[PDB]
C-alpha cells in the first residue's frame, strides 16, 4: 500500500522539513544520555511517504474532529521517534501497540523538539543504542524518524514538571 | 488509553524547562498521517 518518493535536496519540500528537524534541536537533561551529544544532523534522506487507504482514514477522522470543535482540526507538524517507525509507514500509526504507560499515559507520543522524538529511536531511553555499536550516541548508523502531519483537536493542557 | 471525556489528545507542556517544547499524545492512529521518513546521523560536536 505506501511508496516511499524520494525527495531531492534542491526540493523545496526537503528544504523546508530539513529546516524543522535542524532548528529544533534542544540540550537535554541527561547531557545526552539517552539520545546522544549534538546540537545538528547530517540529514542523509527524505522520504515523502504515499498511501492512499492511511491517508483516507487521517481526512475521514480530521472532519470528525473539526466538527467536535467549532470547525478546527488543530493540525500540527510533529516529530515520532521509536524503533516502529518502519511498520508504521507501512501500517499507519494503531493505538492498539503504543499500550506502553509513558509520562502521559498510553498512547501514541509526537514532540516538537526534533531531539527529543531522537532519545526514543533506540528505544526508552535510547535502549542499548544502536544495533551495530551498542551506543547511544552513534555517529555512524543511519536512525530514522517520522515527521508527521497530527490532529489534535480539543487538547487537553498537562503542564509537565520537566 | 483514551483521551481525557471531551479532549482529542493530550498536550505535555515542560513547566520548569523554559526552553523545551511541547510533546502531544493522541489515542487512535487515525488521527496521524506519517507523511516524511527522516534518514539521518547526529553530528559529533567540534
Ligand atoms: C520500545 O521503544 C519505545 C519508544 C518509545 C515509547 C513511547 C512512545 N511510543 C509510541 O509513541 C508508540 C507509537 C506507535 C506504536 N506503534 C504503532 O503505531 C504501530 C503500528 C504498527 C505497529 O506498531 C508504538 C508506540 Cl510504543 C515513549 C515514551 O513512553 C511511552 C511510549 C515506547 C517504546
Ligand atoms: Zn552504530
Amino acid at each position: 500500500g505506501t511508496i516511499l518518493i524520494d525527495l531531492s535536496p534542491d526540493d523545496k519540500e526537503f528544504q523546508s522539513v530539513e529546516e524543522e528537524m535542524q532548528s529544533t534541536v534542544r540540550e537535554h537533561r541527561d547531557g545526552g544520555h539517552a539520545g546522544g551529544i549534538f546540537n545538528r544532523y547530517n540529514i542523509l534522506k527524505i522520504q515523502k511517504v504515499c498511501n492512499k487507504k492511511l491517508w483516507e482514514r487521517y481526512t475521514h477522522r480530521r472532519k470528525e474532529v473539526s466538527e467536535e470543535n467549532h470547525n478546527h482540526a488543530n493540525e500540527r507538524m510533529l516529530f515520532h521517534g521509536s524503533p516502529f517507525v518502519n511498520a508504521i509507514i507501512h501500517k499507519g500509526f494503531d493505538e492498539r501497540h503504543a499500550y506502553i504507560g509513558g509520562m502521559f499515559g498510553a498512547g501514541i507520543y509526537f514532540a516538537e523538539n526534533s531531539s527529543k522524538s531522537n532519545q526514543y529511536v533506540y528505544g526508552i531511553g535510547g535502549g542499548t543504542g544502536c544495533p551495530v555499536h551498542k551506543d547511544r550516541s552513534c555517529y555512524i548508523c543511519h536512525r530514522q524518524l517520522l515527521f508527521c502531519r497530527v490532529t489534535l483537536g480539543k487538547s487537553f493542557l498537562q503542564f509537565s514538571a520537566m | 488509553a483514551h483521551s481525557p471525556p471531551g479532549h482529542h489528545s493530550v498536550t505535555g507542556r515542560p513547566s520548569v524547562n523554559g526552553l523545551a517544547l511541547a510533546e502531544y499524545v493522541i489515542y487512535r492512529g487515525e488521527q496521524a498521517y506519517p507523511e516524511y521518513l527522516i534518514t539521518y546521523q547526529i553530528m559529533r560536536p567540534e
